């Protein structure tokens, strides 16, 4: 099977060593995230059958609550340190959302290809980030929050929280990969 | 002219209007002739006796003072109004929304063969009931009885509770008295303790593709509005802002499932259904082997269930007089394509019974075959041919080709292709073994010419062939 990934133990002490530029780096590969964004949702929501297209915003509001905050402006280190936790955040729940439709619709390679790469990626803004977060800024250890599902029951439930996070992800990426 | 009861047919509860003329509770004997000369004290003008000999018999009153009542009392009189039996437990299973209700036959207290009849009457919230349903019931002497009824919730899954209530009517024909209805118990409530957050019943459920289904929604908020995909129902008020829909007859979801939500106002409560096809008799089946080692049964699926991972059928395949057995199930949907099962067999065996069995939540399905596996030997590709040269005119060609073959032998084909020539094709049969090299001699060729082998194998007792080989391509040899 596919493992997508996000670590939670990050330590300057143990984390995978980078390459060069950084910052321009974690631009590039924000802005990127952006791009998939829509049409990751898109495809998300499009599977999860009727009526989930015709109720989109009662549904799959960008709303889950409790979601790690974000400002505007601040030092590189909020910024940074900020976005960090927003990525151990989905990418937390955001495999979750996956190792569900990986028994629901098992079908949409279309939807995983994504739901995949939208990890990996995912996976690197981290390292890359914190990489940053460690070099000239030494906090030593970011600390965090887990994402959703810790059972969530309802196949419906699943599908809303996932709906949901996708949601304000679209949401939420679009702010950040402006900000810095 | 002395009106009588019973619960049980063992003692009468009679009692007559005093004998007017100023004569109230001044009451001394009530005697009766039957067994023997038995004679009751009183306390007011009604009395507790045995139940006594059919026929007529002499009861007479004595008061006090003077006087004494004369009346003629039987069995005929007497009628049987039966004790209100009580429910002993309602256990209720809240997965398939079903109650269980389990009473004493007080069988103990009412003589020899007797059919008695039960009316037994549930209920919910509305005005009236559910089912009130009744059960036939002959009754065993001496012993209680412990006897059961297990009825099924018709509409919603306990999201409205219950009440559960039963009369009953006992015969007899070593009774002669008005056989009577009793009354009604005292009712029995079952209630739902809130598990989850959850607000829509019921959820995960699988059900056969049309089914008339039933779903309902316990709220806080007046709800608005109840749909299945879109195709919203009319709704209907059950008690307390919680309703509840009738999915008519429901179409065949897909992975992700069928949906069913509703909406008030604030918030969104709603629920996945997976409509289903239990798995198809499996369809075009046939095992054989390409090795001695292993048996494989192609076979094809048939009607596609619908369904997905946990709920897509399990197919399983078993060998009867081995008893070795193996299984197949994919989390990806099935298709019109054919799948095959890897199954071992002991050394040999032959005879062999397979019985392929695809289950799915829903229902089962199995076909069989019997299979003489010596007789479905139908081998893998030769591989690896090597040429060695003997004299001028022949050659040593020799291959590899997988299988434990030491029991049976195969007759396997050279096809000897020469350039510009017909395609010289020889029917050799060698003695077969476990995994091994093939060693055949080929002659009555010609020294330095541009040859090419192909070979092609099957046991002597043949299934079908091998596939055709590679190319051996060689040529020949000379002596100066
Ligand atoms: C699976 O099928 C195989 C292949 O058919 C089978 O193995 C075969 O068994 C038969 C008998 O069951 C064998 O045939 C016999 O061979 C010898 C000659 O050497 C004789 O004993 C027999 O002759 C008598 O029976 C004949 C019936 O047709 C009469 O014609 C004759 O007059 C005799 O009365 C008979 O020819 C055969 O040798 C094998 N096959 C080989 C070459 O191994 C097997 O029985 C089946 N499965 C198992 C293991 O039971
Ligand atoms: C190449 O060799 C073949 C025969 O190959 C034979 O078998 C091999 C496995 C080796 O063991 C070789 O030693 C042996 O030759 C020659 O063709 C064969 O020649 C022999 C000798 O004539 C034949 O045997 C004869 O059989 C007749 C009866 O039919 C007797 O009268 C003789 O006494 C004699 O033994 C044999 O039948 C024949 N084989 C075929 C298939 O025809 C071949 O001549 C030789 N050629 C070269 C280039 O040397
Ligand atoms: C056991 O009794 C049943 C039903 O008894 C009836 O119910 C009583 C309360 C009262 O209404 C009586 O008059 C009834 O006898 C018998 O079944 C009935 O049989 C009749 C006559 O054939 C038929 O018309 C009814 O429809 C039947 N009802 C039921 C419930 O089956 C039954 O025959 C008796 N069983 C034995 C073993 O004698
Ligand atoms: C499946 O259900 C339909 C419809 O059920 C009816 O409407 C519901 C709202 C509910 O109130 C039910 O009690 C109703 O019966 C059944 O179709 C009806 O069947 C009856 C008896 O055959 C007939 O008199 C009606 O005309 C039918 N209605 C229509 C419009 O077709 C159907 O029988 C059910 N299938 C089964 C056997 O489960
Ligand atoms: C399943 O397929 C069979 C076989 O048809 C071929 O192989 C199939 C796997 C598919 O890939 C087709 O494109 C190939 O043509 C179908 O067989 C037909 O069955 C119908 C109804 O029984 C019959 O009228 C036709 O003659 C059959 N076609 C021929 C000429 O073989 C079958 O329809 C498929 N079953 C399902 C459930 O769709
Ligand atoms: C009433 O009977 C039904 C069915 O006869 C019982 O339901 C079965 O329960 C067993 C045990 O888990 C399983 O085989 C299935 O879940 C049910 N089978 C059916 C009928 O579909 C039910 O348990 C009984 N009620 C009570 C309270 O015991
Ligand atoms: C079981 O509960 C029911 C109803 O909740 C009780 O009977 C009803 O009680 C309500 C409220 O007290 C009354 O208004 C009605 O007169 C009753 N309804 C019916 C159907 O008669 C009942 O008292 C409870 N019994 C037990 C054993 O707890
Ligand atoms: C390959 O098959 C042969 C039999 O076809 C096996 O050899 C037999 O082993 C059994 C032991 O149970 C003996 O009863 C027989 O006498 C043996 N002879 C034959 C050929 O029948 C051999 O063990 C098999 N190899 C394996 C392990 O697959
Ligand atoms: C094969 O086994 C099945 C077990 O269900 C039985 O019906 C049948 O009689 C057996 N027949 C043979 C060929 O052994």
């Amino acid at each position: 099977s596919p493992l997508p990934i996000t670590p939670v133990n990050a330590t300057c002490a143990i984390r995978h060593p980078c390459h060069n530029n950084l910052m321009n780096q974690i631009r590039s590969q924000l802005a990127q995230l952006n791009g998939s964004a829509n049409a990751l949702f898109i495809l998300y929501y499009t599977a999860q059958g009727e009526p989930f297209p015709n109720n989109l915003d009662k549904l799959c509001g960008p709303n889950v609550t409790d979601f790690p905050p974000f400002h505007a402006n601040g030092t590189e280190k909020a910024k940074l340190v900020e976005l960090y936790r927003i990525v151990v955040y989905l990418g937390t729940s955001l495999g979750n959302i996956t190792r569900d439709q990986k028994i629901l619709n098992p079908s949409a390679l279309s939807l995983h290809s994504k739901l995949n790469a939208t990890a990996d990626i995912l996976r690197g803004l981290l390292s890359n980030v914190l990489c940053r977060l460690c070099s000239k800024y030494h906090v030593g250890h970011v600390d965090v929050t887990y994402g959703p599902d810790t059972s969530g029951k309802d196949v419906f439930q699943k599908k809303k929280l996932g709906c949901q996070l996708l949601g304000k992800y679209k949401q939420i990426i679009a702010v950040l990969a402006q900000a810095f | 002219d002395l009106k009588c009861t019973t619960n049980n047919m063992r003692v009468w509860d009679c009692t007559w209007p005093a004998p007017l003329g100023v004569s109230p509770g001044t009451v001394k004997d009530i005697c009766i002739k039957d067994r023997f000369h038995s004679c009751h004290p009183l306390e007011t003008t009604n009395v507790k006796i045995p139940a006594l000999s059919p026929g007529d018999h002499e009861v007479t009153i004595n008061y006090l003072n003077g006087f004494q009542s004369k009346f003629t009392l039987n069995e005929k009189d007497v009628s049987l109004i039966p004790e209100t039996p009580e429910i002993l437990d309602l256990s209720a299973d809240f997965f398939t929304s079903s109650l269980l209700l389990k009473w004493n036959d007080r069988g103990s207290a009412l003589p020899h063969p007797s059919n008695a009849t039960w009316e037994i009457k549930v209920l919910q919230n509305p005005r009236t009931e559910p089912v009130a349903l009744v059960l036939l019931n002959t009754m065993l002497s001496g012993k209680d009885t412990v006897q059961h009824w297990n009825w099924t919730s018709d509409l919603p899954l306990q999201c409205a509770t219950h009440s559960v209530s039963i009369r009953w009517h006992i015969d007899s024909p070593h009774f002669s008295g008005y056989k009577e209805w009793s009354d009604w118990s005292p009712l029995k409530n079952i209630s739902w303790i809130r598990n989850t957050e959850t607000n829509v019943f019921p959820q995960d459920k699988v059900v056969l593709a049309g089914s008339n289904m039933t779903i309902c929604c316990m709220s806080p908020t007046k709800v608005l509005s109840g749909q299945i995909g879109n195709t919203l129902r009319p709704l209907i008020h059950l008690y307390g802002q919680t309703v509840a829909i009738h999915i008519l007859n429901i179409p065949v979801s897909e992975n992700s499932g069928t949906n069913i939500i509703f909406i008030t106002d604030d918030d969104v409560y709603g629920t996945v259904v997976f409509a289903g096809y239990p798995p198809d008799v499996p369809q075009k089946l046939s095992c054989e082997t390409h090795d001695l080692k292993e048996i494989i049964c192609s076979w094809n699926p048939g009607r596609i269930t619908g369904l997905v991972g946990p709920r897509n059928t399990e197919y399983t395949l078993f060998e009867s007089i081995s008893g070795k057995s193996a299984v197949f199930h994919r989390i990806e949907g099935l298709t019109n394509e054919t799948y095959r099962l890897g199954v071992q067999m002991h050394p040999g065996q032959e005879i062999h019974n397979f019985t392929l069995t695809g289950r799915n939540p829903l229902g089962q399905a199995q076909s069989a075959v019997v299979i003489n596996v010596t007789e479905r030997v139908a081998p893998h590709d030769p591989t690896s041919l090597k040429v060695k040269d003997i004299n001028s005119t022949v050659v040593t060609f020799s291959w590899y080709l997988p299988g434990n073959f030491t029991k049976i032998n195969l007759l396997c084909q050279i096809e000897i292709c020469k350039a510009n020539s017909k395609k010289e094709v020889r029917n050799a049969t060698i003695r077969g073994a476990e995994d091994s090299t093939y060693h055949v001699a080929v002659d009555k060729l010609n020294p330095y010419t541009a040859y090419t082998f192909r070979v092609r194998c099957s046991s002597k007792t043949f299934w079908k062939w091998s596939r055709w080989s590679d190319e051996k391509r060689h040529l020949t040899t000379e002596a100066t």
